[PDB]
């Protein structure tokens, strides 16, 4: 077991994109179908999470794998570290905490809508969980914000969930409210702007509702930071 | 500083089992490999490459414009390690690079620090191995003198 262990390390820290096939194939080689499930936590847990400048190297592995299986276990392993980190106890100095849950984000948007697959409401309720952080306070807003915009920005990449795809727009339009809040953090709101411009938006054509002012509807939120 | 710094005790023989080994255990992002000579590098690379290693390496016996072309297609990622000597190394900040291995420990502490520094990047941890034979003793006491620091042995994880 620790002998497959260091060789699938190895093979990680090796992979590029020149020698993708062939190592792929050493892969296959190497992890039998029980071993897939420590590879999908390893792949997320261990690389992923901290190498967010190899996400499209990995995302091209498991395009180039073609196991569906073993991309069901990525993605659940994926929902399942953001979780841990949603429900951690918050703080602004917990910078690496905050970067996890970027790169997390970055990869789910690229696994999913970047492929032209959805996020289902099931698995992570984005919406839910900006309003959720709404009403938790400023800690919450500072992981939870740059996290939906690190998702977010592979809509523009997706035939099917670029803008105007009324999901992402409902996303960002709660976006544009949370923007016109007097105290949410200058910092967060220039998150907000980026976003926007990586989505080819103007911030101003967005169209903020009332949903902030809804006072029973975030009372009775399916919690997500707990 | 601003990395962490270990050591090992190998003998020259055992160098390329230890690479093997930490190459197996370790997260590495990038890494730079440094070797004490031209001909340490290319023997060393040649070798891990036939192993399956994904490696660059540079060195003084090629032109410079060859080098900025090698170092260029590293920071793309084009190879995830880059064996090489100490001369030409200097001003390269490639903020992928997290491990280095000093697989020849260096004889001088403002080489020692030059290289260690390749793996320390505002904002990200990074980590400096150094192989260490029994020759270089003396020269492990005088830079741990001179810069005021202790390396410390490998964790028993690795």
């Amino acid at each position: 077991e620790e002998n497959i262990q260091e060789k699938i390390a190895f093979i990680f820290n090796n992979l590029s994109q020149s020698n993708m096939t062939q190592k792929v194939e050493e892969l296959k080689e190497t992890v039998k179908e029980e071993f897939m499930p420590w590879v999908s936590q390893y792949l997320v847990m261990k690389r992923v999470s901290i190498e967010p400048n190899f996400h499209s190297l990995y995302s091209n592995f498991l395009d180039t794998l073609k196991n569906p299986e073993f991309n069901k276990m990525v993605l659940n392993e994926t929902y399942r570290n953001i979780k841990v980190l949603l429900t951690s106890d918050k703080a602004a100095a917990n910078f690496s905490d905050r970067s996890l849950l970027k790169n997390l984000g970055h990869w789910l948007g690229m696994i999913t809508l970047a492929k032209n697959k959805p996020i289902l409401h099931t698995d992570l309720d984005v919406k839910s969980l900006l309003l959720e952080a709404y009403v938790k306070g400023q800690q919450e807003l500072l992981y939870v914000v740059p996290f939906v915009a690190k998702v977010l920005e592979s809509s523009i990449r997706s035939v099917v969930f670029r803008p105007p795809n009324p999901w992402t727009m409902a996303i960002m339009n709660v976006l544009a409210e949370l923007h016109q809040e007097h105290d949410l953090k200058l910092n967060l709101k220039f998150e907000i702007e980026v976003l926007c411009k990586n989505l080819a938006l103007d911030i101003n054509e967005l169209k903020p509702g009332n949903l902030l002012k809804d006072k029973d509807r975030l009372k009775n939120l399916d919690e997500q930071l707990s | 500083k601003g990395v962490t710094q270990y050591y090992a005790y190998v003998t020259e023989r055992q160098k390329v089992h230890c690479l093997n080994t930490l190459f197996s255990r370790l997260q590495i992002n990038q890494s730079i490999i440094f070797c004490n000579s031209s001909q340490r590098v290319e023997l060393l690379a040649k070798k891990i490459s036939q192993l399956g290693y994904s490696c660059f390496y540079i060195h003084a016996k090629m032109r410079q414009e060859h080098r900025n072309r090698v170092f260029h297609d590293f920071r793309n990622g084009l190879c995830r390690n880059l064996v090489c000597t100490d001369l030409f190394t200097r001003g390269i900040d490639i903020q992928a690079v997290n491990v280095v291995i000093n697989f020849d420990f260096p004889k001088l502490a403002e080489t020692y620090l030059h290289r260690i520094g390749r793996s320390g990047r505002f904002g990200h941890l990074g980590l400096a191995i150094n192989l260490i034979t029994y020759d270089d003793r003396f020269n492990l006491k005088s830079i741990e003198e001179q810069l005021g620091t202790e390396i410390k042995p490998i964790p028993s994880n690795i």
